[PDB]
């Protein structure tokens, strides 16, 4: 029932925020933020349990390092295809050859990333889910220049 | 594996403000009136000036730096080429008169103008930000 009023612009400012920040105000209950960080490099195998697709990896901002997990949604996304539909592509050489291709994408698109990230953080365990992906675009770079210009 | 944390910088900042040495270097923030920022790896971008396997020499609107073991390095959209805008974070292994970094990843951003029209307010925002 408490907001540290005083740290309000540091979690929440536009476009994006810092991960040290963050870290520096520990904080007490999940707490959701954006940031624009890139992929160190992935910590885990991606699985598949569940029925879902998930993987773990190490991210940056540039000022801290961040362990997080990319859970459903965006990976069927970058993969294209769910878990069902890889299990079903496989009776078929060309759509399983499909998934692969797409499976070599998701590869990719994961060492290219660069954008701005929406993470829930649990500090009582210590790191983070991504909640969605957004490329930097205009009004960004306006917020940018705003919080240091005038 | 840098245990610093790959920090935004231009490379006017290495050049000029860059301190210690191979295992140690350290960034002078006496303008800003704080003390020393250590730091072993950094995030960078720029245009590819000339790329020469292994090798490629960039350049930010601050001045060039050049980078080393990009046959290393994750093979994602490739941009080893002159005129692409990407994003390097690296070791650094040389601070002056030309910044030198021993890559760790090289990330092609050229499809996106935004990224180049932000990278100057980026690292200044960034170092604002940093005790």
């Amino acid at each position: 029932n408490s907001i540290n009023l005083s740290i309000a612009m540091d979690l929440y400012s536009p476009p994006f925020v810092y991960l040290s920040v963050l870290m520096a105000s520990k904080p007490k209950e999940v707490t959701t933020v954006k940031v624009k960080a890139f992929i160190v490099t992935l910590t885990g195998n991606l699985s598949s349990s569940g029925g879902i697709w998930s993987i773990t990896a190490k991210v940056s901002d540039g000022t801290a390092y961040l362990d997080v997990d990319f859970v459903d949604e965006i990976l069927t996304s970058l993969i294209g295809f769910s878990v069902p539909e890889m299990k079903q592509s496989k009776k078929d050489p060309l759509q399983y050859q499909k998934f692969l291709e797409g499976l070599q994408k998701c590869q990719r698109d994961l060492i290219d990333l660069c954008c701005l990230m929406t993470i829930s953080f649990n500090p009582s365990l210590s790191k983070a889910m991504v909640l969605a992906l957004q490329d930097v675009n205009m009004e960004h770079l306006e917020n940018l220049k705003k919080r240091l210009n005038k | 594996l840098p245990r610093s944390p790959p920090l935004k910088v231009l490379a006017e900042q290495l050049r000029r403000d860059a301190e210690g040495g191979p295992g140690a270097w350290r960034l002078s923030r006496a303008a800003a009136g704080r003390g020393p920022l250590d730091l072993a790896a950094v995030w960078m971008q720029g245009r590819v000036v000339m790329a020469d396997r292994g090798e490629a020499r960039l350049r930010d609107p601050s001045g060039d730096f050049s980078v080393r073991g990009l046959e290393r390095v994750p093979r994602g959209r490739p941009c080893l080429v002159p005129g692409k805008y990407v994003m390097v974070m690296g070791v650094v292994q040389a601070c002056s008169p030309e910044p030198c970094l021993q890559a760790v990843k090289m990330t092609d951003l050229s499809d996106n103008p935004i990224h180049e029209s932000m990278w100057e307010l980026e690292v200044e925002d960034l170092h604002r930000n940093i005790p």
